[PDB]
């Protein structure tokens, strides 16, 4: 996932961050439910298709 | 289990950014660093899963 | 606002400007002439504002060496008449003065339209200048269309 | 650093005097000419850094979307900084960190 | 900013107005431009001059008084706007801050359910504000 | 995405050292590759310079026009690459 | 190398239209405006920016 | 004081779904064309 925002993915992450969870990583299973942050980058990946 | 598979993950992702950052990270032919960089973390991250 | 000249391709890599209804590219250091503002020191003070940068300033060199012979606002203002788009036989004595119409109204109409108010585009124009090269030189990626 | 005349605010260009075989910086509009300093007229860098470090401004700490550290500062030892890779827009360039102490405004690295 | 900001917080100015500080660029862009699309949000306390610092501005009594209608001496959305607890961020603004996803996240916590989901861990920067 | 196969012969294909010395053969290196600077100096005494850094260099080894280019090489690609001045 | 532009220009003189030919030596900055018609010419300084408008103008200024 | 439950952010939501519905942005761009923009435009 790049960096749309200013050196970040969303406004809910500080800037220069390429951690896992910061660029994309979903950990949860569709069972436990995603998170608000994971949803939208899984909604992105998704569109593309 | 599951879950700790994935811990695991996460620390050899931040062992490749400290390694990266503080310029002991290998280079990969044909690759520049940031290349390299992106390159190695999604083999973990794939692999991990 | 166009940087022309390619990767080693292109010679002297200079900068020229489009205006609306003038038919051809005019370069960066002649517009500000025409506006007022004619000796080199001043425009470069108006455009770059770390004096130490000589990248950015090797850069805008042959600009003013493409626009040297043009050394005073009044043949600055006709140069610019001569292309837009007008009727041919106007004369220099009228040709500046529909020049002058093009560059206070249609050209940033935005900042203000009264007259006696050239600085303001003066000093915008060079703010312009000054992005471009940010971009050209690396120092800024190119903006994001999408955002 | 380049400059302009002082009485005509036009650029100088670097011409030789032949004669007493040494450099000037000559004018175009006018007859003024004055001594070089330096023999040097101009410089290419092909491998670049200039611009790595530039950006250090005094209100990078007001900004709260930069993460903090706890590197120690050589200046006055505080424990809050901000920190941030290059922001040099190159495809090639280094992953490493800029910090920046809030007291002082010193930038290192951690190598 | 500071003072700009606190004038957009009152009412001084429409609430609609964008006050974007872009600190590194070293430029400050206002904008009163008509069709700028915008969101609110809950503001968050960031001012290190107070004990309600870290916490969210609104309270259950600001709640207490949206059911009833009228303030102790019309009470709706816009009261709280022109009250300072919440304010509109448009795309351009929203650059420039911290946004905390719930309420819970305010603050750090002190689990191992293998049914339900895992929370990120957020360890790339020690302290956020 | 334009790329070539190129198979060695036998002797040389098991035998990483000999596979290294094709290698470098084959790679075009430009003088603009391994160029880190350049300069020009005003240097009007062909015998001296100005510069105090040459200094020992120029004396030395020495034992038309005013206008001196001078460029300089970068250390490890022209290690790298196996290039000597 | 020289350019030979014809343009649609009116001659001052002999009023005949799109019969002004004009040729511009950039090699020694010199700009020749003639009429096919009455044969008249007209020279002036020209640069590397100029084109048939630039000396037809300066044509213009030459007369009144 | 305490700390905003989930009911609660209802409560917030609630009130502005009460002042502004769903259509306001159509209807406010409308209502302020009629009563000014028109006027500036004559
Ligand atoms: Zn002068
Ligand atoms: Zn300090
Ligand atoms: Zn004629």
């Amino acid at each position: 996932i790049a960096f749309g925002f200013a050196d970040r993915s969303l406004p809910h992450f500080t800037k220069d961050d390429f951690s896992p969870e910061s660029k994309g990583f979903v950990e949860n299973s569709y069972l436990r439910g995603l998170t608000p942050q994971e949803f939208f980058f899984h909604a992105m990946a998704g569109r593309e298709g | 289990e599951i879950t700790h598979a994935i811990s695991s993950a996460k620390e050899q992702v931040q062992e490749i950014i400290y390694k990266a950052q503080h310029n002991e990270l290998e280079l990969k032919p044909g690759m520049t660093l940031r290349e390299s960089f992106e390159g190695e973390v999604s083999r973990t991250l794939n692999d991990a899963r | 606002i166009k940087l022309y000249g390619r990767e080693d391709k292109g010679t002297g890599r200079t900068i020229k400007a489009t205006l609306p209804y003038v038919k051809q590219d005019i370069p960066i250091v002649i517009v500000f002439r025409a506006l007022g503002v004619v000796p080199d020191g001043e425009i470069l003070q108006h455009i770059c504002y770390d004096e130490n940068d000589w990248q950015m300033l090797e850069m805008l060199k042959p600009c003013i060496e493409e626009g040297f012979v043009i050394q005073d606002k009044e043949v600055a203002l006709d140069f610019i008449g001569r292309r837009g788009s007008a009727a041919l036989g106007i004369r220099r004595e009228k040709r500046i003065q529909y020049a002058k119409d093009i560059l206070q109204k249609e050209l940033l109409p935005h900042i203000t339209q009264e007259e006696g108010f050239e600085t303001r585009k003066t000093f915008f124009l060079g703010y312009m200048v000054n992005r471009l090269l940010l971009c050209a030189l690396e120092r800024k990626d190119q903006d994001d269309r999408d955002h | 650093s380049f400059r302009f005349c002082l009485e005509c605010n036009n650029m100088l260009y670097p011409k030789e005097d032949k004669e007493n075989q040494r450099l000037l910086y000559s004018c175009r509009n006018c007859d003024y000419t004055e001594l070089a300093e330096d023999p040097k007229v101009y410089r290419h860098e092909l491998i670049t850094n200039i611009g790595e470090t530039a950006g250090i401004v005094d209100d990078i700490g007001q900004d709260p979307t930069l993460p903090r550290s706890d590197k120690e500062c050589p200046e006055c030892h505080s424990r809050d900084c901000v920190f941030f890779q290059s922001q040099q827009r190159r495809k090639d360039t280094n992953m490493t960190l800029f910090y920046v102490c809030l007291n002082c405004k010193k930038t290192f690295r951690d190598e | 900013v500071s003072t700009m900001r606190d004038l957009r917080r009152s009412g001084a100015i429409s609430p609609e107005v964008s006050i974007i500080r872009d600190i590194r660029e070293r430029e400050f862009k206002i904008f009163t431009d008509v069709g700028r699309v915008y969101r609110p949000l809950f503001i968050v306390e960031d001012d290190e001059s107070k004990d309600n610092k870290g916490e969210l501005r609104i309270t259950k009594e600001h709640i207490r008084k949206i059911q009833q209608g009228y303030d102790d001496d019309v009470y709706g959305w816009s009261s709280l706007v022109t009250s300072g607890v919440i304010e509109y961020v448009d795309g351009e603004e929203e650059e420039t801050i911290m946004i905390a996803m719930t309420p819970e996240d305010l603050q750090t916590r002190s689990l191992n359910d293998t049914a339900k989901r895992i929370k990120p861990e957020m360890s790339t920067s020690s302290h956020h504000t | 995405t334009p790329a070539l196969t190129v198979y060695l012969d036998r002797e040389i294909a098991l035998d990483i050292e000999k596979a290294k010395v094709i290698q470098s053969s084959i790679e075009y290196t430009t003088l603009k590759n391994v160029t880190s600077a350049t300069e020009i100096y005003y240097d009007p005494d062909p015998t001296s310079t100005v510069i105090e850094e040459d200094f020992d260099t120029v004396e030395a080894y020495f034992s038309q026009s005013p206008w001196l280019l001078r460029l300089e090489l970068d250390r490890a690609r022209m290690l790298d690459k196996q290039l000597t001045m | 190398i020289k350019q030979k532009l014809e343009t649609q220009f009116t001659c001052l003189f002999c009023n005949h239209d799109n019969s002004v030919v004009c040729t511009l030596d950039k090699k020694n900055s010199i700009g020749l405006l003639e009429c096919k018609k009455c044969n008249l010419s007209f020279q002036a300084p020209i640069n590397s920016l100029s084109q048939p408008i630039d000396i037809y103008s300066d044509w213009i200024d030459a007369c009144e | 004081d305490d700390t905003i439950t989930t009911e609660d952010c209802w409560t917030v939501i609630s009130a502005f779904f009460e002042e502004k519905g769903l259509v306001s942005q159509q209807l406010d761009s409308f209502d302020e064309f009629m009563e000014t923009s028109i006027q500036d435009l004559v």
